[PDB]
DNA sequence: CGCGGACGAAGCC
DNA sequence: TTATCACTGGCTTCGTCCGCG
């Protein structure tokens, strides 16, 4: 029953903050244009984020996530950064556009 | 590289204001102008042989001249956008105006960050804000070669230092 | 059969058009950033320009049901049988029941979904068509749900109709395709030959009455502006044009007149407060059969500066425009206008003493 | 129909109009940092020369609400009737409940989020508009939510007066699109001739009363200034000037003192420390009829110095003057009047003895 | 024998082909996002000025019609790479209202706004046609003459029609490098999988980084590849390409008369 | 009167 | 301060109706 609970926080936690990095990235370019971000934000993210969760489930030691322990350990909000920044690097450029883009980075903190 | 000068001119200079009237008052003439014009040469007595394209230049003599023009309650690696931010929040100046004017300096061109530039940094300094020059120092020189790059970063660390300093207050 | 312009022109602390939040355009260029002048903008300029010389207006619109609403009321109508009438006459087209119209706003005429692009004497001729249907409309409007009486082919036929703006610059309406008429003009977005980065301005506005709280403390709102010289570039496929227009007479009279008010036209952005209104300091035209060439390649180098851009500009666009005569052979009829004396620019071809000469000798090779 | 300005004035160790930081607005134009003298400010000093002149005078400000409740307690209202009375004339305008307001500040009425351009006169009728009605506001006082009671046609109405300088320059009401007027009048940036770096003045205020060591530290501020030839250009769109005003005689003293003033004023943006009052060295007029043409691109390439720039300066403008008529060809009525004798300058057209003489000509062969 | 030509097209802001929403199509390469205007768009726009130029060498030289029944040739023996830009390029948004004519008493409330994304750049575009299978599926060779030739020459003039009449982005090629080689195409792609640095614009250095590649790819194989090369400009060379022609059409034809 | 082309009927909430 | 914020389509077979010849 631990291991499924340890499955099931973590694919929760996954899908929810990478949706909640959707909403982001759509917003974000947005608000910023007053999007392409999305698409390859998603394909990064899945794309690094499954390892990480099969590291997660085997009880692996996973970067920015702690070996053996019931909480998720928001590993996920660091594979989501990396990805975000990885898509939206080279358009927080202009000033405004990475005044938008930062202050909606900012949610996927938690 | 060029931060080992640049560490040169800060306490060399840093130490040659405090303990220096006439030099102070002979480089601090020269803020905002170009190592070209002829009020500033008092100044080059002092930086010119440190200085290691042209763009260089110009952002050591800027710098140590604008480090070298503040008030004496000012006088005695995080950027220049931390360094705001971190004003914002904890002197409690107002966010949203030097809001515009980091947006305004993010666009200007080499010559450009030298004229909006003093106002800002200068008035941070007012009300003993941190800075740490030598990183500002490379950055004008980088303005030679990568002005937008360095304009996202000093926009980029204000934002996120704002934002984790706000959440970190939890 | 491809009418090509080139034009360098200044504009001085001009911001003629603005983003969403004021400042101009800009396209990081070269690796250089470079405010430019949208394409639209300026377009929709010539084309004012264009149908105020000429006399015949095109109207761009998304309230065509209130407009005939008005011309039926003055037609002696009564205002609910206007209303209804015109409703009738956007409802009677298109594949389903009828074109889409916007949630109607209280007490006006419901927008029509597309933006619509016909003549003005087009819009009467639908008031007329909806007008002799005048017992269908007054029985179908007590029905709940009316459909659309008016014959659908006489008024597709109508909305047919061309303007010179539409034979020049082309239409397209989703709903209808058969309406639909390809533009015969490629205009460029003019960006500037050299760096600009958009200098900030800080203004204030004065309260007449003096009030202590009213001065000292209070500041006014920052306003962007630019400056810079622009290059221009446009193409006319006459073969097209002929085909749009149908007579080559009418296709040469649209051409002219196009070629000047694109010279003549400025987009008018904050205009009272800057007054940028300026002529071209070089207009290249040219007469290529083979196919149009852009010169935007010969600015992509940005100018370093210092000195001023015009002349060093012109210079550039001439070299170019010789390299690009040896690199590709052409016999394409080439000319030139220019106000600066200092060069002879011998690659632009034969030189012309003034635009309107200019443009009446290219037109009249075409 | 269209009367443009041309204007070359030296201005000394001016400093006209500051920045926040004090120095002068300058435009990077043509690869040179030139300083400017912004239009919205000499636009201003116009305005007030010519409604000052023509007894007409115009009223911008947020803080409507207190002067109409200054004339109605002058009227004989009691202080707080007065003021329920005035944000009753503001309340029962626009679209929702009323104008938008800023936080009201004790003891005083609180001003308006927009600002409001209409002449004194109209603030009179207003108030006597507010006058009668003087029970139903008395009534209306008392309840917790009050109503706008003052009927909104009539007050729209008083609201859509114009002044001259409104004619002239127009206005905006957001709130109100029904008051707005398009301006008639198109004012450029007046930018340096030649390149002017700012000059830094080194400044310090003595303290009276002795002090040993103040005496010996001495220490100040330093604020800096710029002086130079300053290019002067401005449009005046007749058509739409007649428009405005409805008559053309009153287009006509309208623009005639109106350019009078152009040439009159000078901003006075601290003077009081450096007197610079001067008159332009030289002006041209032109009456267009198809285009205002700007000779602003003559000095994008900057002047180099070493000698007087005047001469030069008037030089370029004629060369270009006469380019553009040679590039351009028009029927615009020309003419000018300069100090220096040095040149015939025979490009500028007809040459007037006197500036009141040349304004006088050209207004009245418009 | 592979003739293959390669090219540097810049483009002024533009947005010739577009993805299914406004962005212009982008691949990831170098670890920085760069412009791209895929190859088949630009194929089909070579396909028309090709046939409309011939007034059946098109189902040969390119693999079949689109509008006909295949008939058992449906490769074509080109290979035309994905255009791509040499340096890092930002979509650049382009905010633009469609304006309302008829005004009611109310002011500027627009028509439709919306924003457009566009954006420019140096496009390194690269082709190759194998000759050997265009020789034994046409027969006649002079038939491979022309249609070599004649789609050379289309390969430098085309450009796609796309958003063209709100942007003129009609334009040559600034570089054309045609390289008759008889071992294998090779394309300079990873040239420039390092994107240039931006600030002073790219034609030139961009022509010299191809140079380099060229010298060194040409030394770790020397072959007796026929080469030469068309520049816009005459201020630089670039020995390794191959000799100088002074224009596009002289060249295609020294490379035509050299495959023969 | 014949032929060709275009739209509709669901399945689906 | 305010107003504005598009359509169109990339399913199935056949039959019927309508336009044309």
């Amino acid at each position: 029953a631990r291991i499924v609970r340890r499955i099931t926080l973590a694919r929760k936690a996954a899908e929810a903050l990478g949706r909640r990095l959707e909403k982001a990235c759509k917003e974000a370019w947005k608000e910023s244009n007053s999007g392409p971000w999305v698409q390859h934000g998603m394909s990064r993210y899945w794309a690094k984020a499954e390892p990480v969760f099969w590291n997660i489930v085997y009880d692996r030691p996973a970067q920015g996530y702690t070996p053996g322990m019931a909480g998720p350990g928001n590993a996920f909000n660091l594979v989501a950064l990396a990805a975000y920044d990885e898509v939206t690097g080279p358009y927080c450029e202009r000033p405004r556009v990475a005044k938008v883009v930062e202050r909606h980075r900012s949610t996927l903190f938690s | 590289y060029i931060l080992q000068h640049a560490d040169a001119l800060v306490k060399r200079v840093s130490k040659l204001i405090v303990n220096e009237p006439a030099a102070r008052a002979a480089l601090r003439r020269g803020v905002g102008l170009a190592p070209e014009d002829p009020r500033m040469l008092a100044a080059h007595r002092v930086v010119a042989p440190y200085v290691p394209v042209h763009a260089v230049e110009r952002a050591f003599y800027a710098v140590a001249a604008i480090m070298a023009a503040q008030p004496r309650s000012a006088r005695d690696r995080p950027n220049l956008g931390v360094s705001l931010a971190q004003a914002v929040f904890d002197k409690g100046l107002n966010a949203d105006s030097t809001e515009q004017r980091l947006h305004l300096i993010a666009r200007q061109n080499l010559d450009g960050v030298h004229r909006h530039l003093p106002r800002l940094v200068l008035y941070l300094r007012s009300d003993q804000v941190h800075i740490d020059w030598g990183i500002l120092i490379r950055d004008l020189a980088r303005w030679g070669h990568t002005p937008r790059h360095v304009a996202r970063e000093w926009v980029q660390d204000y934002h996120r230092t704002l934002e984790t300093l706000t959440r970190q207050a939890e | 059969t491809f009418v090509d312009i080139h034009a360098i022109q200044t504009l001085p602390y001009s911001n003629i058009n603005r983003d969403d939040l004021g400042s101009p355009k800009t396209v990081v260029y070269g690796g250089k950033e470079r405010t430019r002048v949208s394409s639209q903008s300026w377009k929709r300029a010539v084309r004012h320009e264009v149908e105020a010389r000429l006399g015949d207006k095109a109207v761009r619109t998304r309230r065509i049901i209130s407009e005939i609403a008005k011309r039926l009321r003055e037609r002696g109508w009564d205002a609910d049988l206007a209303d209804a009438g015109a409703r009738q006459v956007v409802l009677s087209v298109g594949k389903k029941s009828g074109i889409k119209l916007e949630k109607e706003k209280d007490s006006e005429a419901p927008a029509t979904s597309v933006l619509f692009y016909l003549p003005v004497p087009a819009i009467d001729e639908l008031a007329a068509i909806a007008d002799e249907h005048r017992d269908a409309v007054a029985k179908e409007a007590a029905k709940k749900t009316p459909k659309g009486i008016l014959p659908a082919d006489r008024i597709t036929e109508v909305l047919k109709s061309r303007n010179v703006s539409v034979n020049l610059f082309g239409r397209m309406l989703a709903e209808l395709p058969s309406t639909e008429v390809d533009g015969a003009v490629q205009f460029a977005h003019a960006f500037t030959v050299h760096g600009t980065t958009v200098e900030v301005d800080f203004f204030t506005a004065v309260d007449d009455i003096p009030k202590e709280n009213d001065h000292g403390s209070g500041h006014m709102n920052a306003g962007q502006f630019s400056a810079g010289t622009f290059y221009r570039y446009a193409n006319v496929n006459l073969d097209r044009l002929v085909e749009n227009t149908g007579d080559a007479q009418t296709a040469r009279t649209a051409v002219a007149e196009f070629l000047r008010a694109f010279l003549s036209t400025v987009p008018s952005g904050k205009q009272n407060a800057t007054a940028a209104m300026t002529l071209p300091d070089l207009v290249h035209i040219a007469v290529r059969f083979d196919r149009p060439i852009s010169f935007a390649p010969a600015f992509e180098t940005a100018l370093y500066g210092s000195d001023g851009y015009t002349l060093r500009a012109c210079q550039e666009l001439n070299n170019y425009a010789e390299r690009l005569r040896e690199v590709w052979p052409d016999d394409a009829i080439r000319g030139y206008a220019t106000v600066e004396n200092k060069t002879d620019l011998a690659a632009l071809g034969e030189r012309y003493d003034s635009y309107p000469a200019l443009i009446d000798a290219m037109v009249a090779a075409a």
